[PDB]
């Protein structure tokens, strides 16, 4: 429940003991008195700062706490410097007056007085004679504390101590006083309270109960009149706070009466807080109680407040938030804060002016007297029971969702939200982008097929656009920075064009390099004089050029150069509207295409590969250079791709091939997919509205009780905001103010939740229990709709099928569908249009309250779909086995094959018409991903991240006619995860950051795991060769009726094939389609170039595209065979012997050294893989460390090189080095050191150059060291032994 | 049985329940509550 502001805790926890009152012995308060230092034996600096002995505030205890300062020390207050002085000095003399008149030695054994010594100790030090108080010092343990004061002598008139018959009228303590430099200003120094003052209260002890009613009685002109009910202190007191009030805690100066309640109210609540069983406490509450001079009826002034709270945390009640052991003025202003705001007075325990009413069923146990009256509420709603305090959160936590069941109503959850959500909420973006690129070689001249550069895929329309370029360039920013990685990722590929052999050299060792384009100097230069690129040779030198070179002349590439040749000319300036851009372009390339020397290396950037440009650099340079290939780069969303030319030597014929359009086309069919992607996010610096679909939407409340089974609002805008928010996150914070204390509840709102939230018909509860639990304050809240790091490659893919079942069951005719083996919370009712009826089930029970969706819509099956049982009475014309089928051949122990064997007859008999199962078959490859799968072969299983999950699969083709065989009239086909990452909306649609660079891997970690789409509607394909061959004629027979159709096969979501029978322009190979009368089928003479999994489209004239059955073309037999040469014919000269190595053409090799977990390319002079169109062949130079490093022929792709085959070379590895011929001794690699041994002895060092270097040795002609780096120094003959 | 203490006014194992019929309040509810078309309105 909660009183006004302030909340409070369910369990109610106190004391359950009191310590019997020890009066202190007159030694102990002679030795406590006179210690070394009194610092923590009587007085205590609240606030001691380290630095320097000063201290704002002092809390002081019992012979001191009494005394009260007389005018002159209040006015001038002391440092705590003298002030320690002071004491340590007053109070030692003072023990001597008093000691003096009571020799320790003779009775030390005699308590003293608690009253008296107060008193006697306070007089002393305001320097008043005393000369009375001394009389009875000390009294016995029968007698009362406070009746030894009276029996001894009935005295009214030493100020400060007047002793009637009944009671005994002193200044209350000062468990506060100030030292200099004090001030209630700073919410830091401790509060007070107000006793830094001398005169705030007036401490009234009274012998007995009559006694008291005539003290109360007069003394009832007083503003109120506060006294300890239980167990006071030294006897039954009776504060009565002077007028004034005290300035800081409110803004409304509080009463000095009102203050006192709150210190203690704030102390019953603080010691409840803690209090323990095993503990016992003086008394079984500290709160106070007004007594007189009390309005009991209103609830307006801060006592009255504060007084109606009291009633209740007498029974244990505590504090959500945490009350400070050393309550500071901040805080306790932030408790009278929460005080004031409007509330409900608590009801339970109705006041009165001399009992308190306590639960018989509570913690509190009454201390004896009359003030106690054991009252029982009609219905308390706390339970006993406590809480162990945990610390701050140091950051928002996020709170997963679990639903009550109770459920609003769309209307009335929607402006509760709309009550207290912050709204124009202002939100960071941080960067959803981290990765590398994403490079894609393409080779214009390695495709042997004409493609007119007339009909190229020309620049689309939208590009040029306030719309799109406002997110193109949006998308740029939102990347956590780019040449750096561009740059050296058009080198990474240009080191592949690096042929070292004098026959024809390109980018040979000391080759010159023109550079276009510089910021300092390009990052990219003090690598490539590094010789750091592995692979490329160091280059002589550098000339750079461009508008701010800072270092070479400035050239315009438009127009011509004043400058010599280079083997390599790399230009990279930007050509930004469009023809005259084109003509920049054209004539740049130009310019760029003259500077290489004749036979080097031009590389260009093309921005707008326009089907316009590709007609006047065709028919330009049509000669200029030998080869050309595409290397689109993409760090950011932009269409500027990289062009390399071959050897420009002047009679080449690069003409425009079909790898072109294909090369071309890939990149727009990705720009729209990354474009597409982006709309769901808003620009920079703009005010959240509703209106940006990635918009941060959260809900403030200010000290929210949520409670459960009650629809008040601070629990009904929770509902809502998950709503609003289910796949997301919800992250919860509670910052203190020194006011309320404010609970923000964000999340990203993103487009998964508005179709989940639009199924929903009702918006359900949360269990409010966690919320409730919580009670620390955690960090404030961000805001940001970005999360900082790359979401697991494992995420790319998933997100890589939300976005496929999505596309798939929008499809209108799909009716109802059913998931076997949804979440524990159906994920998919985000990815269907909020109309389809989609029937989820799982093992486990649903998270989500089933009942809030419309039952007609939505439906939950529990037990798991691998029991035979389950299928009784579930018919769906379609099911969807994503993410589960795999885990219940694992569960379920069995083959993977046999296991889809039994559950897609049971989708049959379903009634299933369409089926989705994310199957784990390796179709492309049987190579496995080094961290995320690893594909166990003595049986068929996978290790999805080695360990964490272990799962059966089956083969491409094994499975492929299993399923064939159970459904033999249906059609299968193969979505995998599209290298156009036109899923993109999911992983940037959601918020998650990613690398670009991973897309690779998930393109990678789909083909691991692709979804066989099965499709029993339609007749299936007819594919000649079965496990098809790449290059070679395969016949593919589509069964349509309609000779009238249109067939467009499409291959990483890019068609390549389409068009009647007729006319069918292919870019995947010679494709020749004609609809054949008799059989009434399509037949497809088609032969492919690229491997890869073809969807198959037959679309008739009228109507939507019609899927119908995939075939894939399966890579090349990969293997290397070399023609290695005999020992002899073989040389350890400078000419490096050369072993032709057999591989498919379709795999370009590189040597290289395996170091650490990635390959490392090889210099070039050491070992190449030197082409001749006859032929690709291994040339290598035999060097002493080659026994000892191996080198590996490796698969170059724009993914790190050596995945495919990485083959090692054992035999240039075992070549024997002879005796009669010279060796050349190199160096391992860049971080290895290594030394000759001829015939075990020490004969000289690679790693140190011998100052002068041994008979008969000297540098060779060539770098062949593995590292290109070091020299290579060449022995006579011998029988040197290299070790590394 | 075990003891719970207020979310309900009575505990199960309570001091001095007693079950006893008395053939005079035959147990209950409400069963027959009517919605008939015409009757409910
Ligand atoms: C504790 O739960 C021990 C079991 C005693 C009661 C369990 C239920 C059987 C009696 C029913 C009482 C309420 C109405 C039948």
């Amino acid at each position: 429940a909660a009183v006004f502001g302030i909340q409070l805790v369910p369990k109610l926890n106190t004391s359950t003991t009191r310590r019997t009152f020890l009066p202190l012995r007159f030694d102990l308060l002679l030795d406590r008195l006179q210690s070394t230092n009194l610092h923590g034996v009587l007085y205590r600096a609240l606030d001691f700062n380290p630095v320097d002995r000063s201290a704002t505030v002092i809390q002081t205890y019992p012979p001191l706490n009494a005394w009260s300062p007389h005018h002159a020390f209040i006015e001038n207050p002391l440092d705590y410097r003298d002030w320690t002085e002071f004491i340590h000095d007053r109070a030692l003399a003072f023990v001597g007056v008093l000691t003096q008149r009571y020799p320790l030695t003779q009775n030390a054994q005699r308590y003293t007085n608690p009253l008296v010594l107060g008193a006697a100790f306070g007089d002393f030090l305001n320097a008043r004679s005393i000369d009375i108080f001394l009389d009875r010092l000390f009294y016995d343990p029968t007698q009362d504390s406070p009746i030894t004061a009276i029996t001894k002598f009935p005295y009214q008139w030493t100020i400060d101590s007047n002793v009637t018959t009944d009671s005994v009228r002193t200044s209350a303590g000062c468990k506060y006083i100030t030292l200099y430099g004090y001030d209630p200003s700073r919410p830091s120094t401790p509060a007070t309270y107000g006793k830094h003052r001398p005169t705030y209260a007036t401490v009234f002890y009274y012998s007995t109960l009559p006694a008291r009613s005539r003290l109360l009685a007069n003394l009832a002109a007083g503003p109120t009149v506060l006294e300890h009910f239980d167990s006071p202190t030294y006897g039954p007191h009776l504060l009565l706070p002077q007028t004034g009030d005290v300035l800081g805690y409110s803004s409304s100066l509080i009463s000095q009466a009102a203050l006192l309640m709150v210190e203690s109210v704030m102390d019953a609540l603080r010691d409840n807080a803690n209090a323990s069983a095993s503990t016992a406490v003086t008394r079984l509450d500290q709160s106070y109680h007004p007594v007189t001079s009390f309005d009991p009826s209103t609830f307006n002034t801060l006592l009255q407040r504060a007084t109606n709270l009291a009633l209740l945390a007498v029974q244990g009640v505590q504090s959500e938030s945490a009350i400070p052991a050393i309550p500071t003025m901040s805080d306790v202003r932030s408790f009278v804060a929460r005080l004031m705001a409007e509330g409900d007075p608590q009801q339970w325990f109705p006041y009165r002016v001399d009992q308190i009413l306590y639960w018989p069923e509570s913690p509190f146990v009454p201390p004896i007297g009359p003030f106690y009256a054991p009252f029982r509420p009609v219905n308390f709603p706390f339970t006993t029971g406590s809480y162990t305090v945990v610390p701050d959160a140091s950051r928002p936590l996020r709170l997963l969702p679990q639903y009550r069941n109770a459920t609003i109503t769309v209307q009335q959850a929607d402006d509760a939200y709309e009550d207290t959500a912050l709204s124009p909420l202002i939100t960071t973006h941080g960067f959803c982008v981290t990765g590398g690129v994403f490079t894609s070689i393409y080779d214009i001249s390695g495709d042997p097929t004409a493609y007119p550069p007339a009909q190229l895929v020309d620049a689309p329309n939208d590009y040029f656009d306030r719309e799109r370029m406002a997110r193109r360039d949006l998308f740029r920013r939102l990347r956590a920075p780019r040449s750096a990685i561009k740059d050296r990722a058009v080198f990474d590929f240009l080191a592949s064009l690096v042929n070292p052999t004098t026959a024809n050299p390109v980018l040979d060792t000391s080759f010159s390099m023109a550079y276009l384009g510089a910021s300092d100097e390009p990052v990219i230069l003090a690598d490539i004089r590094s010789g750091s690129i592995p692979g490329l040779p160091i280059p002589r030198r550098i000339v750079q050029f461009g508008y701010d070179v800072v270092h070479g002349s400035l050239l315009d590439l438009s127009r011509a150069v004043p400058t010599g040749t280079f083997g390599l000319v790399y230009a990279d300036l930007d050509q930004v509207d469009m023809p005259a851009a084109n003509r920049a372009a054209i004539a740049m390339l130009g310019t760029a295409l003259q500077m290489t020397t004749a036979g080097g290396v031009s590389v260009l950037k093309v921005n707008f590969p326009t089907r316009a440009f590709w007609t006047q650099v065709f028919n330009l340079y049509a000669t200029h250079a030998t080869t050309l290939h595409l290397v689109k780069p993409t760090i950011v969303n932009s269409s500027e791709v990289f062009l390399v030319f071959g050897g420009r030597q002047s009679n080449g014929a690069l003409r425009s091939t079909t790898a072109l359009q294909r090369a071309l086309l890939s990149l727009y069919a990705r720009n729209a997919a990354i474009d597409r992607a982006v709309t769901h996010i808003p620009f920079f610096g703009v005010p959240d509205d509703g209106t940006s679909d990635l918009g941060i939407d959260a809900v403030r409340l200010f000290d929210p009780m949520f409670s459960d089974a009650v629809a008040n609002l601070p629990s009904n805008a929770l509902a809502s905001l998950v709503s609003r928010v289910v796949p997301s996150s919800i992250m919860f914070t509670r910052v203190p103010s020194n006011g309320p204390v404010s609970t923000t509840i964000y999340g990203k709102r993103t487009f998964l939740s508005n179709r989940r939230r639009a199924r929903l018909r009702d918006v359900p509860m949360l269990i409010t229990t966690t919320l409730v639990h919580q009670r620390r304050f955690t960090t404030p809240p961000t805001f940001t709709l970005f999360s900082s790091e790359a979401v697991p490659v494992t995420t790319l893919v998933a997100a890589g099928y939300n976005s496929f079942i999505s596309e798939q069951t929008r499809n209108p005719n799909l009716a109802h569908l059913l998931d076997l083996g949804t979440g524990p919370e159906c994920r998919i009712l985000s990815l269907i249009p909020p109309t389809l009826q989609v029937t989820m089930s799982d093992s486990r029970p649903c998270a989500e309250l089933m009942a809030s969706f419309d039952p007609a819509l939505t439906a939950y099956v529990q037990g798991d779909y691998s029991t035979a049982a389950f299928w009784n009475g579930i018919r769906c014309d379609s099911a969807t086995a994503i993410f589960t089928i795999g885990a219940a051949a694992a569960a379920a122990g069995t083959d993977l094959i046999a296991f889809v064997q039994q559950l897609i007859p049971r989708i049959v008999a379903a009634g299933g018409t369409r089926m989705w199962l994310q199957l784990n078959t390796p179709l492309y490859e049987v190579s496995s991903l080094p961290d995320l799968i690893e594909i166990d072969l003595r049986d068929h299983v996978y290790r999805f991240n080695g360990g964490e999950r272990v799962e059966p699969y089956a083969d491409p083709v094994p499975l492929q006619q299993a399923i064939a065989a159970l459904l033999p009239a249906a059609a299968l086909s193969w979505h995998t995860l599209s290298p156009t990452c036109d899923w993109l909306p999911y992983i940037i649609g959601v918020g998650s950051p990613l690398n670009l660079s991973d897309i690779n891997t998930a393109i990678s970690y789909s083909r691991l795991t692709p979804i066989l789409h099965i499709d029993t509607t339609t007749p299936p394909l007819r594919v000649n060769p079965v496990p098809t061959p790449l290059n070679q004629q395969c016949a593919i027979r589509i069964t349509s009726l309609d000779p009238a159709a249109v067939l467009s096969v499409q291959h990483n979501g890019v068609e390549v094939i389409g068009g009647t029978p007729g006319n069918v322009i292919s870019v995947a190979g010679a494709a020749a389609l004609q609809y054949i009368l008799a059989n009434q089928e399509f037949l497809l003479q088609f032969t492919p170039t690229l491997p890869g999994i073809f969807d198959v489209f037959l679309t008739t004239l009228g109507q939507p595209p019609v899927p119908r059955g995939s075939f894939t073309i399966t890579p090349p037999p990969t293997t290397v065979a070399l023609n290695m040469p005999p020992p002899r014919q073989l040389d350890f000269t400078d000419v490096g012997n050369d072993a032709r190595i057999t591989c498919d053409p379709y795999y370009q090799l590189a040597v290289c050294i395996f170091k650490d977990g990635q390959y490392v390319r090889v210099n070039p002079e050491k070992a190449s893989v030197v082409t001749n169109a006859p032929n690709r062949d291994l040339h290598f130079v035999l060097d002493l460390a080659d026994n000892h490093v191996l080198l590996y022929l490796c698969d170059v792709t724009p993914s790190g090189l050596g995945d495919r085959i990485a083959f090692p070379i054992v035999d240039i590895y075992r070549i024997a080095f002879p005796r009669n011929t010279p060796v050349r001794a190199s160096l391992p690699y860049t971080g290895g050191g290594a030394h000759l041994t001829s015939g075990g002895n020490p004969f000289m060092s690679l790693t140190t150059p011998p100052a002068v270097l041994p008979a008969g040795v000297a540098l060779a002609a060539l770098s062949t060291s593995v590292a290109t780096q070091y020299p290579t120094y060449t022995l006579p003959a011998g029988v040197y032994e290299y070790v590394i | 049985g075990n003891v719970q203490t207020s979310v309900n006014t009575y505990n199960i194992t309570g001091d001095g329940n007693s079950f006893t019929p008395t053939s005079d309040m035959t147990s209950t509810a409400a069963p027959a509550i009517d919605l008939k078309p015409g009757v409910l309105n």
